[PDB]
């Protein structure tokens, strides 16, 4: 989206250990994270993006808006891999990271990958949907992570923070097997989705 | 059988002379270069010197006063070889006791001097009030973690 | 120095912290002067809480040593205690308990710099109640110091009774510091004692 | 592939355990190797009773190691060879995971950009020593741990799992010697520093159990009794006969009993040999927990010789003796008086605290507190008219 600054979540877990696109999930996430940044960039270049750990129970901020990809490519490989993620805690940090920025004509959104499902009770990511969109945060979420043999917990999600207001939802569904994940994201709306009105 | 003599004698004990003789006469005893030889059977009788001397060193240590009557029942000596044992070994320095020749009591003490007394007592309150100061930060730290 | 900071009182575990705030600032402080460097965060407190362990994680990335957690009381509520300190350790707890990461008390006093003391010097223009003066000074102390202590010894009381009555975990390090209290009581009746008031009528 | 290997196994194996190798085949294949990861875990706990843990481990290890986790590799490890009795096979594997992991570390950590795999590393390092114990070469094992302590020392962060092993193994070469005292003391940080993770049966814990029980009687130095009953290990396991009969010596010595400690050791004095030809270590210990124990509850810090002759059942002679020898281990030092009878103490040596002594401790600082308040009642009253 044109006018939009973004915080990815890299998904460390023990899903992401095992290998679903070359040469593990880890090393396929670099490649897409680097997709992305440059794409978004070029249909707006105001926009900038920051990075932030899917990891542990307190994600950690790896990277701020920026726009060298260098910034966000060397925290890609500083993280520790292995861990797992917290998709309600992410929502609240990411959502800081929203707050503290250059300029808020841009959009406030969140790009998180999946590789893992949630390690956290379902409840309080409805509750917190309603916060999200309250203050115009729309949650972008990859799915490839939760339909391995998954049950697809993530539909009720984007169902309830979707609400057309300025910024709206999506939900890029990605096959689940070699392909190349970056391929697949591109295939999904990456440069063509928006939020409606 | 090496062993238990190195550890007797390093160890703070109490122990009785012809029980050790009894324990190292068919062992120890009959070990030539050492004490199977003939004036080494006079290095046998230096045994015992250096027991008694071993047992004067740590009960005056750990007894202030102690009646000579005990004292000669627990080294295995006669009053007279006593006395003398005490005085040689305060004349070499290392040990200080008053003992009373009509046999009333030996007081392995150096009588405690009146500045170090009243300096070891100021020393036990700064550690009671450092000790309360302390803590009082750790009953704080352990009931907000609950 | 201040930093960029939230605080969230939903969840103690979201919090904001600016990372690049960090990297910029000892950039310039090298330049004004290289004997500072980073050794830790100072939190407004009074309350510690096991969140800020986290927070610790983050700081441990940039200094060498354990950082130290420097809890300055903002609120003037304790009448001493301006500074209470604490370092995160990690070690095996006693009594079948696990590795618990855990802020230790590690004593701490005000004691000034040289150069800051000239600026203690000319603000202080009180006649200071505690300052250890003239005869008079000293006897308001005197009494001052007994209340002082009476309190403290009141905590040790109450947090002895909420043990065994409302069940707080048991710390032995406290309990074993308190072995040592009844092992350095003065026992009346002894030649010391004796020798104390008669150095009484000495002085 | 691996799938005709896995299939053979089955063929093999017992009915109950025939579900489990499948499981295997179809984790590798859909390449979910988290599943994969757990579900052989499992294995090697359940059937190295069976012998097909030997041919199993072997595919697994040498064709994934960085494709599992990094704890997982040497956990199937540590089961095929803790029931081995070759010394030279327990020895050999170790050799072989080793190497993987070195020459492992030169390519990936440089790919990966991140990822340490020295951790696992040093259990194997506890297990070649390991090794070394059971085949009776004690001097080779200890070098190894001492250099094992070495790595753990500059480590910033060192995970539960990788210290309890090393005790373990530290333990077991003190209880060789047998050195009551010197595993007592290494098996307590085993027992505090034991993993959230189940993988350990109630059974292990039960062995366990009776070796801590026994080291704890027969010791000298030894005046915790319930720091044994702080762990799950000895507190729970009690409803056994054989651990019936031991609770109750330690429980025994525990409230410093010498009626119901004569009852129990004259029967086990012929039932257990070892705690006969240790019997009288064991006997004066019961006079020496009433040493401490009672100088401690009153506020007195001087005893007469009459008080602990009655209490602990003995001549005014022997009373003596019991006396010089806890200022000889630290158990209380201070002055010894017999012209005077007294042994009037200056260090209890800090021990158990149970429920009862904070009460005495609280109730004591109580009256503490009451005579500092009234001193201060005082001292309000002279001088209220000047202070400055």
């Amino acid at each position: 989206m044109v006018l939009e600054a973004t915080v990815l979540v890299i998904d460390n877990s023990e899903y992401s250990r095992n290998g679903d696109f070359p040469r593990t999930r880890f090393e396929a996430q670099i490649d897409s994270v680097e997709f992305i940044f440059q794409a978004k960039r070029n249909s707006n270049p105001e926009n900038t993006v920051g990075l932030i750990s899917g990891a542990g129970a307190n994600p950690r901020v790896l990277s701020t808006f920026t726009a060298e990809f260098g910034k966000i490519l060397a925290g890609l490989h500083d993280t520790q891999i292995e861990g797992k993620l917290h998709m309600a805690t992410a929502l609240q940090i990411a959502q800081l990271t929203l707050k503290h920025r250059q300029n808020k004509v841009q959009h406030q959104r969140i790009v998180a990958f999946v590789c893992s499902p949630i390690s956290d009770s379902r409840d309080e990511l409805i509750r917190l949907a309603k916060t999200l969109k309250k203050n115009n945060v729309a949650v972008d979420i990859i799915n490839f992570g939760e339909i391995e043999q998954n049950t697809e917990l993530l539909d009720e999600f984007i169902a309830a923070v979707n609400n057309p207001q300025e910024e709206t939802s999506h939900l890029l569904t990605v096959t689940p097997g070699p392909r190349l994940l970056y391929e697949n994201i591109a295939s999904s709306p990456i440069i063509l989705e928006e939020g409606s009105s | 059988s090496q062993e238990s003599l190195v550890k007797l004698f390093t160890t703070n004990e109490l122990m009785r002379w012809p029980i050790v003789q009894k324990t190292y006469e068919p062992v120890l005893n009959e070990d030539d270069l050492a004490f199977g030889g003939e004036a080494n059977k006079h290095h046998w009788e230096d045994l015992q010197k250096r027991v008694i001397e071993h047992n004067l060193r740590v009960i005056s240590e750990y007894y202030s006063r102690i009646t000579l009557l005990r004292l000669n029942e627990l080294l295995d000596l006669t009053e007279s070889q006593t006395e003398t044992y005490i005085s040689d070994l305060v004349n070499q320095g290392i040990i200080y006791a008053k003992v009373n020749r009509p046999a009333k009591i030996v007081n392995f003490e150096k009588p405690k001097n009146s500045s170090q007394l009243l300096n070891e007592w100021s020393h036990n309150v700064d550690e009671l009030l450092e000790h309360i100061e302390t803590i009082g930060h750790l009953i704080t730290k352990e009931e907000i973690m609950h | 120095f201040a930093l960029p900071f939230e605080e969230d009182e939903k969840n103690s575990d979201v919090w904001f912290l600016d990372h690049n705030y960090i990297e910029n600032m000892n950039e310039m402080c090298k330049k004004i002067n290289a004997k500072e460097k980073l050794i830790g965060w100072y939190h407004s407190g009074p309350k510690l809480r096991a969140s800020d362990l986290k927070i610790n994680e983050l700081f441990k990335k940039y200094t060498q040593n354990n950082p130290l957690l420097l809890i300055v009381d903002v609120k003037q509520q304790g009448v001493g205690l301006p500074t209470d300190a604490y370092v995160a350790i990690e070690q095996v707890k006693d009594d079948g308990t696990s590795t618990e990461k855990t802020f230790l008390h590690l004593p701490c006093t005000i004691e000034a710099e040289e150069a800051e003391e000239i600026g203690v010097e000319h603000l202080l223009r009180d006649v200071r109640d505690q300052a250890a003066g003239g005869l008079s000074i000293r006897l308001t102390n005197q009494l001052k110091s007994l209340k002082g202590l009476q309190s403290k010894l009141k905590d040790v009381v109450e947090y002895l009774d909420k043990v065994i009555n409302k069940e707080l975990p048991i710390n032995h390090t406290i309990l074993g510091k308190l072995q040592d209290v009844f092992n350095l009581l003065p026992n009346l009746g002894t030649p010391d004692d004796d020798e104390i008031d008669v150095e009484n009528h000495d002085r | 592939e691996i799938d005709t290997i896995l299939s053979t196994l089955r063929m093999e194996a017992d009915p109950s355990l025939h579900p489990l190798f499948e499981q295997f085949e179809k984790f590798y294949e859909e390449k979910l190797w988290f599943q994969l990861s757990e579900s052989l875990t499992k294995f090697f706990d359940d059937a190295k009773s069976t012998p097909l843990r030997l041919r199993l481990y072997d595919n697994f290890v040498s064709k994934f190691y960085d494709k599992i986790n990094q704890l997982s590799v040497v956990k199937y490890l540590l089961a095929s060879l803790k029931d081995s009795k070759d010394f030279d096979e327990s020895l050999k594997y170790l050799d072989d995971l080793k190497a993987q992991f070195q020459e492992l570390d030169s390519k990936k950590q440089r790919n990966n950009g991140s990822k340490d795999h020295g951790d696992g590393i040093l259990l194997i390092d506890s297990e070649i020593a390991r090794t070394y114990l059971l085949k009776n070469d004690l001097v080779k094992a200890r070098d190894l741990l001492d250099d094992l302590e070495k790595t753990l020392d500059k480590k910033d962060s060192i995970p539960l799992r990788i210290t309890n092993s090393f005790y373990s193994t530290n333990s077991q070469y003190f209880k060789f010697k047998n050195d009551f005292n010197s595993f007592y003391y290494t098996s307590l940080l085993y027992l505090s520093t034991l993993e959230p993770s189940t993988s350990i049966t109630l059974a292990e814990r039960q062995q366990l159990a009776y070796d801590l029980s026994i080291s704890a009687l027969l010791g000298d130095k030894i005046y915790n009794f319930g720091e044994l009953l702080h762990h799950p290990i000895m507190e729970t396991i009690v409803n056994d006969s054989n651990y019936d009969w031991l609770f109750q010596l330690l429980n025994a010595l525990t409230v410093g009993d010498f009626d119901k400690f004569d009852s129990l050791i004259k029967v086990q004095i012929s039932k257990i040999p070892i705690l006969a030809q240790h019997e009288s270590f064991l006997r004066q210990k019961i006079c020496l927990m009433t040493l401490i124990e009672t100088v401690f509850v009153k506020n007195i810090r001087m005893l007469s010789f009459e008080d602990i002759s009655k209490a602990t059942h003995l001549p005014k002679d022997n009373v003596e003796h019991l006396v010089m020898r806890a200022i000889s281990l630290g158990l209380l030092k201070g002055s010894i008086d017999q012209v005077n009878e007294l042994v009037t103490i200056s260090w209890v040596q800090p021990r158990i605290i149970s429920g009862d002594q904070i009460t005495k401790m609280k109730d004591r600082l109580v009256e503490w507190n009451d005579q500092v308040e009234k001193l201060g009642k005082k001292m309000e009253a002279r001088g209220q008219s000047i202070w400055v």
